[PDB]
């Protein structure tokens, strides 16, 4: 709707990313998605230099919480270099379900 | 070919499970009143007298 | 949310399963009067008093 | 050029009859090739046990000579032209046809009439055809789809003429004498039982004329004044079971009763078998198909193949399926096969019916391409209906079927009936008869 005041809105987008604390434990955003059966198939389509990175990030950022520290402040994932490496492999599994469905219906 | 009793019996109310289930419910209902009446009567006649009913006419309508 | 039952063919099959079900209430009406000894329904039928 | 205008431009068929009573039919398409044969009414059904294997023994030696072309002189006269020859036999059918070049037509007809009319049962050439036959038996005892369709005719017609096999028991063949081969060919070889047909470049008027010249002394009267009459023979629910625990795969078939040749129920029973389908392990996109069987047996790897067969006769039929399978998967194919039969006489959708009508209309047009196929249809129509049925009529029958017509005709033939079953090893899983019989009725409708 608005554009000039949207520069205000961008500001709050920086606020929430600092409130939720998945950057503090060394993660990126797409590491924290709930894996139902549409996200169990768009993970089996990854190249094997991106699949292994997601395994090492999670296994390190899960043994911090049974020890109850966090990681040094220079090490926090910065806001703008975060990567959406899984949006494109997922907005295709959904787009093909919907199709089997209009078939059966009509 | 000649119409057997079960021939038209199986067609009308024995097919799916549905009418196979209706009659089982209805069958007992037309069965319990006939079976109840003809069971007590033989109890009375076998040894009538002795019971309390067949003497209490000595005490009725004054 | 619940449109996965709402389709051109899906609405048709109801007519394939109402003749079975639309009776299935008559089983209970008869059988209940058997089991719980209903009187008001039993006083509509002249065969059984 | 609408599909509508093209059906009614196909050339028609001419039929005529002789004084003896033999029927003669033809067709013409303006191309440089012809084909001619004779179709006749005989087969293994028609025969007493003392003659179980007789009719397969005559077809085996029609090409081995005659009275005027004594032996080798016959096949050296067809080869120089560049033509072929054939012969087959079924329970009710037998054929003899040729395939040549259009201008050799008077020569072709001479060779046919010389075989069916006067053939030479030379002794000392008997006693040699015998040894080929005895050893022919064992090579097709290792074919497993042909020994399972021989069981199902022996367990569902248990005390009938229609149960005994085509090539006969192995002990009748070893003492089947020469004198017995002259009475089978004298009783069942006579007009009007034969038909003479042709398709291609042929012209009727001269086909009729040659028929006068070469078939004027063909006996038409029946021997003893005896005329056969069928019996609308019985069907039973029965089982058969063979173990063989050192074969890699298992073979299984199963069927119920069906209509006859002239029953008007057949057309909507074709529209329903085309809904089930066919499959094999080398297809493409076989997790993506439209079939209940097709799309599930490919995602889980259950089977190698499956199919649906309808056999028909004068008085009895069959309806069923066949599948070949692993040994740890036998009763997941029964569970899914029967759940589709009940689902079709119970609620059965509309869009599923236009697709299955389209299939059946392509399998009719596609088949009649050639000169061998068209000619083989002409001479079999006569012995089964009269009046070869035009293509314009086959399409206005299919314009009638609806979703409700299919539901009735499935219930009348499938619901709460007794099947017949055949199996070949290694099967232990195959469920008991009391549990196949309880899958023929949903306990709800
Ligand atoms: C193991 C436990 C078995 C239970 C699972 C059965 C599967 C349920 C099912 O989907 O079938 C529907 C069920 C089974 O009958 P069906 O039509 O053949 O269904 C085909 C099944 O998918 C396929 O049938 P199946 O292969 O499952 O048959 C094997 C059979 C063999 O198993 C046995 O029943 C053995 C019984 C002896 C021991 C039982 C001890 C149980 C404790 O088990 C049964 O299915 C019998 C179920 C009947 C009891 C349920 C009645 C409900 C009231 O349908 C009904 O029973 C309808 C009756 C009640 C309808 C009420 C509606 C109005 C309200
Ligand atoms: C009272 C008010 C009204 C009640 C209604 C009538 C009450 C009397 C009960 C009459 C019994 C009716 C028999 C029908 C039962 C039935 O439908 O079973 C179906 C079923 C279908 O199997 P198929 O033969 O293969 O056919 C498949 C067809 N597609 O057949 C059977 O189950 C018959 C086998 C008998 C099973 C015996 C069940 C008893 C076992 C109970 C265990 C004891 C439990 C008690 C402990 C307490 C547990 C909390």
């Amino acid at each position: 709707a608005v554009a000039a005041s949207s520069k205000w809105l961008e500001g709050i987008r920086k606020w929430y990313y600092n409130a939720a604390g998945f950057n503090k434990l060394g993660l990126m955003r797409d590491d924290t998605i709930y894996e139902d059966d549409d996200v169990k198939e768009a993970i089996r389509r990854l190249p094997e230099n991106l699949y292994n990175d997601r395994v090492f990030r999670i296994k390190r950022a899960l043994d911090l919480t049974m020890r109850q520290q966090i990681l040094p402040k220079e090490q926090w994932t910065k806001y703008e270099e975060d990567k959406f490496y899984l949006e494109p492999y997922l907005k295709e599994v959904i787009r093909e379900r919907k199709e089997r469905e209009e078939w059966a219906k009509k | 070919a000649a119409p057997t009793l079960t021939a038209r019996l199986y067609s009308l109310l024995f097919r799916r499970t549905s009418t196979f289930a209706l009659t089982i419910a209805v069958g007992a209902l037309f069965f319990e009143r006939a079976f109840d009446q003809g069971a007590d009567a033989i109890y009375e006649h076998i040894n009538q007298g002795k019971l309390w009913k067949h003497i209490k006419h000595k005490y009725e309508n004054k | 949310m619940l449109s996965r039952f709402l389709g051109p063919r899906y609405r048709e099959l109801a007519r394939n399963w109402i003749p079975t079900a639309s009776m299935w209430g008559a089983v209970g009406a008869v059988g209940l009067v058997w089991a719980t000894d209903w009187r008001l329904i039993l006083d509509w039928v002249p065969y059984i008093n | 050029a609408t599909y509508a205008q093209a059906l009614q431009s196909v050339p028609e068929t001419q039929v005529s009859q002789l004084d003896n009573g033999l029927r003669v039919a033809s067709e013409q398409s303006s191309q440089p090739t012809c084909t001619v044969g004779v179709w006749i009414d005989a087969g293994s059904r028609y025969e007493n046990e003392k003659n179980n294997g007789a009719g397969y023994f005559v077809e085996h030696l029609a090409f081995k000579g005659t009275k005027n072309r004594p032996g080798s002189a016959l096949e050296k006269e067809v080869e120089s032209m560049g033509a072929h020859l054939n012969a087959y036999s079924t329970r009710e059918h037998t054929a003899y046809y040729i395939k040549a070049l259009s201008k050799d037509l008077p020569k072709a007809v001479e060779l046919l009439a010389d075989i069916v009319q006067n053939c030479s049962l030379e002794d000392s050439q008997i006693e040699k055809e015998r040894d080929v036959i005895l050893q022919e038996l064992q090579e097709n005892d290792s074919s497993m789809r042909d020994v399972v369709f021989d069981y199902l005719h022996a367990t569902a017609f248990q005390g009938t003429p229609l149960a005994q096999s085509v090539e006969g028991p192995s002990e009748n063949v070893r003492k089947l004498s020469r004198a017995d081969l002259t009475e089978y060919v004298s009783q069942h070889y006579k007009a009007p039982r034969m038909v003479l047909a042709a398709a291609g470049g042929v012209e009727h008027r001269q086909l009729l004329d040659l028929a006068q010249k070469h078939f004027s002394s063909l006996s038409g009267t029946y021997v003893e004044d005896a005329v056969p009459a069928f019996t609308p023979c019985r069907f039973t629910g029965s089982e058969i079971r063979h173990r063989d625990d050192a074969l890699p795969l298992a073979h299984v078939a199963i069927a119920v009763e069906g209509p006859g040749w002239a029953n008007p129920d057949n057309v909507p029973l074709q529209v329903a078998n085309a809904i089930i389908g066919h499959y094999d392990s080398t297809y493409g996109g076989g997790t993506h198909m439209s079939s209940t069987l097709a799309s599930v047996a490919a995602t889980r790897k259950l089977c190698q193949s499956f199919q649906t067969f309808n056999i028909c006769y004068a008085e009895t039929g069959l309806l069923g399926a066949h599948f070949v399978c692993d040994n740890m998967s036998i009763d997941d194919m029964m569970f899914f096969l029967q759940g589709q039969w009940m689902r079709l006489c119970t609620s059965a959708t509309e869009s599923e019916v236009v697709r299955g009508k389209n299939i059946l209309r392509n399998a009719l047009v596609s088949h009649l391409d050639g000169t061998t196929p068209v000619c083989e249809d002409i001479g079999r129509s006569l012995l089964t209906y009269g009046r070869r049925i035009p293509l314009a009529e086959w399409e206005s029958r299919i314009a009638e079927v609806d979703a409700s017509v299919v539901r009735e005709v499935c219930s009348k033939y499938f619901y709460d009936q007794c099947p017949a079953v055949a199996g070949l090893g290694p099967i232990e899983q195959l469920p008991d008869y009391n549990r196949i019989r309880s899958g023929m009725f949903w306990l709800r409708f």
